């Protein structure tokens, strides 16, 4: 059983630290009032989806994975399963509107101030847990996510195995609805955002060349993006295939690459909450 | 000029000071003296504090 | 170069006679005084509403009505009790310097960057009278009563008003800087204020002339309040150390300073048994002063931004403290 | 009792509201400060573009610049209002390289010690700096004539160098080009060294008979506005 305490043991720490993490960065946004932005209202959002993720479906899945049988009632695995879709769904789409966010406040800086407000803010918020729920709860709890296969109805019947069955319509939709279109409008504001900065930098080498007055941006952007797309593309890639293919994926790779996936929620706060405003809070707290 | 300056001068000097002890005594008799009513010396009770 | 050999001697008089009226310093007296020990302060109230930094701020003769300036424009009046916002003035001018709402209750004035000192009568929101007459920035101006002000500018000269009549009845010239702020006296018979250069000099309002110049400090005052006795005052200075000075021994008594803050202070208030000397500092936090000992005894701190106003009421209640953080915290 | 109440809350509510309301405005205005020497650039750029407060919209974007009024003062500790502003517009006689105002060096040095006070201002560690050199031609003209020497007044015009990458008016003098980018090269001097990228300094060869100043205000205001925002995440 050492294997299983070793496993015990890393999803017990992956928990921890996403718990932490996400309960230190909503507690400093709530405290300190200099901290309540537009932007960190969406990494409130974001905080929030993660820290649902961490106490919701990390440590039920753990538990799952670990006893390889579901303890609770079918209402629960039901139940389960679209909190799972909810906090993915919620997490990714915040992660593109504090991306769009950003491109509106580079690209367009005289418009931003009235283009972005408190009060609009809370209505995209909103409007992307609106969306979030519609494409987790909707379709999990009223059944129309289910397969026909034979596995599929005799795991249905059998309340004792909780696994994922999906249709193929169902899994394109919602990897679409969660990653795929946040991913293409990510890497065009990023691109854009980019864009801009080495404008800048070209300006800054005109204007200052001859006294010293991209690797900052491109250091940045690579943190930003490669940690979203390294955490979630092979999930979402074999998501589509495993329904496209029926014996291309199996179940322990599908476990795997939907577990470094959600390592992402604890990864968030690293990426997203290393201002000197956010260290200063964070060591004032601790 | 000048004669505006030392004429302020010389109507500034002519003062009496008393002795920095008696100040200091004045001062303290003072502070000694209306430190009951002072509310943020001494804290008030929550009934009597009317922000809290 | 007669007359300035005469300067140099009568100051070197006046600091003879200083040093020799000098018999043992406050410290000396107050060692036996038990310290106020550790103090609390918590915020009670927290005023929201102002738009951009707040620079000045002034209690009412009733405790629960306090105005604030702020750059943005407004001249927001408050309810400490209720955290209710009474009235909300517009500005001509953006820049405002000070406020100061009248003890009669009626009249709030506030001056800026503009020489025009703008007075606003409450209870009638219009601009009652327009006072013009300088030639540089307001920095400070109270109220003797509901019809005289008195206002500190960017020019060397202060003045005394008429609001009746709109024009300066006797002007308080002699100075060498721009006064930064001014202080009345319990009794309206004298004022003092401190200016950029390190004189900070007492007034008589009736005759109209100087009276006493006291030179201690190293830099620019900008901060200035009497003792609730009236008998002395303190200054906050543009480096680290504030000082007490006393009207009658005419000299420095104790100085507050210590070697962790390098900062400026930037306003000054005392309690109102004069025990404690809460001092606003260019350091985001506010330190509280045991005026007898000058042992520290609190530290008032939640601001993001540097302090520039703060204010004590009349009966010692509250403590307000006014940063460029657009919020008023109100301690107790 | 109770009217009291609700006759405090009535208040606060349209006081919020109008606060609101002025707020929506507010935030989308852009402050400026014309500082500079008082006897050069106040009048010709004011006109083409105790205190005096201008509003000028451009593309739809509502701008406000604020003359300090020529307040006679060494110091200068109204400048610590200024602290929120978008910009501070510097207007430098760059053709009074001669001239002496009790008098300065050039009123160069003038310029470039209040240049030097203001960049390295407290208050004013992150406004950044739109720099004009004002009477363009009259620089020229000064070149072009024998009669006065750059280098008699300043001592390190003769050790400088024009720069290989320079971009030189279609129809100009080597001589008056040398002179302009000397002029330039000290206030970029003093500007890039104390600042650490939190702010930059903009120059501007600027002429009474050019009428574009407003558009150039507008691109370094819009410039200076995008470099604050790539700075502000880890960005640039
Ligand atoms: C039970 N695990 C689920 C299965 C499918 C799925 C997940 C997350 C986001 C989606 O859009 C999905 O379609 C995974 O967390």
């Amino acid at each position: 059983e050492v294997w299983v305490v070793g496993m015990g043991i890393v999803m017990s720490l992956i928990v921890l630290a996403i718990v932490f993490g996400n309960v230190l960065v909503i507690t400093a946004i709530a405290k300190f009032e200099r901290l309540q932005t537009v932007t960190n209202y969406f990494i409130t959002s974001l905080a929030c989806a993660d820290l649902v993720m961490g106490l919701a479906v990390v440590p039920f899945g753990a538990a799952h994975i670990l006893t390889k049988t579901w303890t609770f009632g079918n209402f629960w695995c039901e139940f389960w399963t679209s909190i799972d879709v909810l906090c993915v769904t919620a997490s990714i789409e915040t992660l593109c509107v504090i991306a769009v966010d950003r491109y509106f406040a580079i690209t367009s800086p005289f418009k931003y101030q009235s283009l972005l407000t408190k009060n609009k803010a809370r209505v995209i918020i909103l409007m992307v847990w609106i969306v979030s729920g519609l494409t987790s709860f909707l379709p999990i709890q009223m059944h129309w996510y289910r397969a026909t296969h034979q596995e599929a109805i005799n795991c249905y019947a059998e309340e004792t195995c909780c696994d994922f069955f999906t249709n193929q319509a169902y899994a394109i939709a919602s990897s679409i609805v969660s990653f795929y279109v946040p991913l293409v409008i990510m890497v065009f504001v990023y691109s854009r955002v980019f864009q801009e900065a080495k404008r800048q930098l070209q300006k800054i080498d005109k204007s200052e060349g001859r006294f010293h007055v991209e690797h900052k941006a491109l250091k940045t952007l690579g943190i930003i993006m490669g940690t979203f797309t390294l955490c979630w593309l092979p999930f979402f890639i074999v998501n589509i295939v495993h329904v496209i293919q029926d014996n291309l994926i199996r179940k322990e790779v599908y476990i795997l690459l939907n577990w470094i996936g959600y390592v992402n929620s604890g990864f968030n706060p690293l990426i997203y909450c290393r201002s000197p405003d956010f260290r200063i809070a964070f060591q004032e707290l601790l | 000029q000048a004669r505006k300056l030392v004429e302020q001068l010389k109507m500034e000097a002519n003062i009496d000071r008393i002795k920095v002890s008696k100040a200091a005594a004045d001062l303290m008799a003072y502070c000694e003296a209306h430190a009951k009513e002072d509310p943020l010396l001494t804290p008030v009770p929550a009934s009597e504090n009317p922000f809290r | 170069d007669q007359l300035r050999q005469e300067a140099e001697q009568l100051k070197n008089q006046i600091r003879d006679a200083r040093k020799a009226c000098a018999d043992a310093t406050l410290s000396q007296i107050t060692n036996n005084i038990d310290p106020v020990g550790r103090i609390q302060m918590r915020t009670r109230r927290t005023l929201r509403g102002h738009l951009a930094k707040i620079y000045a701020m002034h209690w009412g003769t009733d405790s629960r009505l306090l105005v604030s300036a702020s750059q943005d424009g407004k001249l927001i009046i408050w309810d400490s009790y209720t955290t209710n916002k009474v009235h909300a003035i517009p500005l001509r001018s953006s820049w405002v310097m000070t406020c100061a709402y009248a003890p009669s209750g009626n009249y709030v004035a506030c001056g800026g960057l503009d020489n025009i000192c703008s007075i606003y009568n409450l209870k009638t929101v219009r601009v009652s009278r327009e006072l013009a007459g300088h030639t540089g920035y307001l920095s400070c101006c109270r109220f003797l009563d509901d019809n005289q002000i008195v206002t500190s500018s960017g020019d060397t000269t202060c003045a005394l008003w008429d609001i009746e009549t709109g024009q300066q009845t006797t002007t308080f010239t002699g100075h060498t800087g721009d006064v930064m702020s001014l202080s009345l006296a319990p009794d309206t018979r004298l004022f003092v204020s401190g200016a950029c250069d390190a004189s900070a000099k007492l007034w008589d309002v009736r005759e109209g002339m100087c009276r006493q110049t006291f030179t201690g400090h190293e830099s620019d005052i900008n901060a200035i309040c009497f003792f609730p006795n009236g008998n002395a005052f303190a200054t906050g200075s543009d480096d680290a150390t504030c000082r007490l000075f006393d009207l009658r021994a005419d000299q420095e008594l104790m100085t507050y300073s210590h070697d962790n803050i390098i900062c400026g202070i930037t306003s000054v208030s005392f309690s109102k048994s004069g025990r404690l000397l809460l001092a606003g500092y260019d350091d985001f936090n506010c330190n509280v002063w045991d005026a007898l000992k000058a042992d520290r005894a609190g530290v008032l701190a939640g601001h993001d931004n540097r302090v520039s106003c703060l204010g004590v009421t009349d009966d010692g209640m509250a403590v307000a403290t006014g940063s460029w953080d657009s919020f008023l915290k109100i301690w107790n | 009792q109770r009217n009291e109440e609700k006759a405090q809350r009535e208040a606060n509510k349209k006081i919020e509201k109008q606060l609101q309301k002025d707020k929506q405005v507010y935030r989308a205005t852009h402050r400026l400060l014309l500082l500079g020497a008082g006897e050069s650039g106040k009048s010709t750029i004011v006109k083409q573009m105790g205190i005096f407060e201008t509003k000028f919209q451009v593309d739809k974007v509502n701008f406000h610049m604020f003359d300090v009024g020529g307040q006679r003062d060494e110091r200068r500790k109204w400048i610590q209002c200024f602290n929120d502003v978008t910009a501070i517009i510097f207007v430098v006689a760059s053709s009074s390289y001669n001239m002496v105002i009790d008098n300065q060096t050039n009123r160069l040095q003038e310029a470039l010690n209040l240049f030097k006070s203001i960049w390295n201002n407290r208050w004013l560690r992150t406004i950044s700096v739109i720099l004009f050199l004002n009477k363009q031609d009259l620089l020229a003209e000064k070149v072009l004539a024998g009669k006065s020497k750059i280098e008699d007044y300043f001592p390190e015009f003769a050790r400088y160098t024009t720069p290989e990458d320079a971009t030189p008016e279609p129809g100009e003098d080597p001589r008056v080009t040398r002179a302009k980018y000397f002029i330039r090269d000290e206030f970029l001097r003093i500007s890039t060294a104390s600042g650490d990228g939190r702010h930059y300094c903009y120059p501007h060869f600027t002429c009474a008979v050019d009428t574009e100043n407003i558009r150039r205000v507008f691109n370094d205001c819009r410039d200076i506005i995008q470099r604050m925002h790539l700075r502000q995440y880890e960005l640039l």
